[PDB]
């Protein structure tokens, strides 16, 4: 995972135009009803019974928030993401006991929901891009696991 | 198996696809080509650069192969079984690609299908297309 | 698809193992859990130390689940009709690690089948344990 | 990769023991017959057309041993896969045209048939290294693919 100059700088224009609170609680509601199998993660989040329930659940929404704001943050790390997402690695084996393939389904929810927000301007050339991007986090939210 | 809600959701979201289908098919196709080159080793004899008058004519190909499943919504196996038979025999693309061009088209429509591309539709969608390419890998051995 | 030479095979094979099934199984998840460590975040409340009998138990259980599957080769979606749902509805392991396992126990197979495990035998073998992985992620969505 | 000290003499004793004639022929004839599409990639070794022929051919035989060779070179440079594999990467991508999903294959295949050989030899442990090895072989095979 090693973006260009100008895909970096393409990463960076897009991402300013993020709702980044918004966008998370909506990739994270994406993944829970695309791969409802990943709701063993969050029992405790209440009602996750229909599409709706999932997407507009608060805490669902709450938790998009983290998840994002640590993606807006190894943004600003492209050069170190193993490093950037070593605590939570530890932290998503350890404590939470959570399958690293999540991460992956995740990123490339992700990039749907950058589609479905940005339109024509999620090119291809934009995507590819952010597909470097998801998946050096989800190889980086990964290393940490033994 | 397709839920009758998600067969419903595919008719909906395919249909207003309508004449964009080869178009959409053709970018899928290069969103997967720029974003994955891994899938790039089967077209070496393919012009892959953009606007590439292969690539659109294989994407109305692969388009038309949906829209014809879409059709056969319940007899995909049998509807898909001749190109099921050149994926098996000739074509050989491994599996994990059928997933990244999947992925693509999500994301093609996505783009193109601000408020058809629900949560529920997504899904419904991203079954079809895993069912679409389970058929087509299923003759494999 | 399963051909009758696959089942053939698979029969053959799985009666040699015989009673060993069990310790067989147990063994498959141990060569998983070390070679995969990832797929030990399905047993946090497992005891995963040296020869433990919870693993070894479980083993049990994942070797009689298949040896049924044998039994029921022609039939394996209402064989495993009840396990799928728990699957499903509960356990709900991301498909990838059906992969893990299923390399798992064609290693520990290979490793106690010497005069069994052809290249024939070994390509049956596959087919078969990815057709029962298979019917368990059938019903996830 | 991160092949721990112990892991890395484990892999290298095993090593020592590796008929690569067998185990190189085994291998290659195996991913032949247990994934037989990847046969597209070797039309010109001639007869594939049974199990039989495919474990026979002394094409399959002779570059399973080839194959070996280069793994054999990785082993003995296990801290650099990457560069060890750079030239081969390029050739895979830009003149052979083989998907890197085949070099997993590959890799779990060697993995059984090193089974297969050793038995009882072949401890879960040192079975745990070798996935290591495999992996990171695979990863590195697939480094250069643009
Ligand atoms: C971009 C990828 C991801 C990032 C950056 C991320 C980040 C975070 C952060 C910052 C936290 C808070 C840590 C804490 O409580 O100390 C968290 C918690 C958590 N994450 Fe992740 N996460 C990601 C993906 C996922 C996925 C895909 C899943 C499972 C489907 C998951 C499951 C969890 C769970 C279960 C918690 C604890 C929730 C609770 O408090 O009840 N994460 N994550
Ligand atoms: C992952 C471990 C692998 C290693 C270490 C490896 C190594 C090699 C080596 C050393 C050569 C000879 C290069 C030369 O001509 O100078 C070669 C050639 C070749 N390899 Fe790979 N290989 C691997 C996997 C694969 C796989 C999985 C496939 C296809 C499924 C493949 C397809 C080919 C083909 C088609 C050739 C040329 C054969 C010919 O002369 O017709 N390789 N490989
Ligand atoms: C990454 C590779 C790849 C994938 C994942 C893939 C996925 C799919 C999917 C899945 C949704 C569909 C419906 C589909 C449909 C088709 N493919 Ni695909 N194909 C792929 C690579 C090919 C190749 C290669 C050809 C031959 C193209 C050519 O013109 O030579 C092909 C040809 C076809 C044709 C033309 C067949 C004919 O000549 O009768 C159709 C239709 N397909 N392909
Ligand atoms: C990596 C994870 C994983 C995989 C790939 C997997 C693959 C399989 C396969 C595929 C060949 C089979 C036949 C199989 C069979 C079984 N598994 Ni699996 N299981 C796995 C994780 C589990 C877990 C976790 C449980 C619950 C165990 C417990 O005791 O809590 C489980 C429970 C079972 C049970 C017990 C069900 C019951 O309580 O009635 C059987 C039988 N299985 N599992």
């Amino acid at each position: 995972v090693h973006l260009t100059p100008e895909e970096k700088s393409a990463v960076t224009a897009l991402w300013g135009k993020v709702n980044v609170d918004e966008v998370g609680g909506e990739a994270l509601g994406r993944l829970l009803v695309v791969y409802p199998w990943t709701q063993r993660f969050f029992e405790s989040f209440g009602d996750l019974s229909t599409p709706d329930a999932v997407m507009g659940n608060p805490k669902v929404k709450a938790h998009g928030k983290k998840v994002l704001g640590a993606f807006s943050d190894g943004l600003a790390h492209l050069d170190n993401l193993k490093g950037t997402f070593a605590t939570l690695s530890e932290l998503h084996c350890d404590k939470l006991h959570v399958d690293p393939e999540n991460f992956r389904l995740l990123g490339n929810v992700l990039v749907c929901v950058l589609a479905h927000h940005f339109g024509k301007e999620f090119t291809p050339p934009v995507q590819a891009a952010y597909q470097k991007v998801v998946a050096g986090v989800a190889n980086a939210l990964a290393h940490k696991y033994h | 198996v397709l839920s009758p809600a998600d067969k419903t959701n595919v008719k909906a979201a395919w249909g207003k696809v309508g004449a964009h289908a080869g178009e959409y098919g053709a970018e899928a196709l290069e969103r997967m080509f720029l974003s994955f080159p891994t899938t790039k080793t089967y077209f070496p004899h393919f012009d892959l650069s953009h606007g590439s008058a292969q690539v659109k004519g294989h994407g109305k190909k692969v388009a038309d192969a949906l829209t014809n499943a879409v059709a056969h919504v319940d007899d995909m196996p049998n509807a898909l079984s001749a190109l099921s038979d050149l994926h098996a025999h000739k074509l050989r693309v491994d599996p994990v690609n059928f997933k990244l061009l999947s992925h693509c088209l999500l994301v093609t429509l996505a783009a193109h299908l601000p408020a058809e591309f629900t949560p529920a539709v997504h899904a419904s969608l991203d079954k079809f297309l895993a069912s679409v390419s389970t058929v087509l890998t299923s003759k494999y051995r």
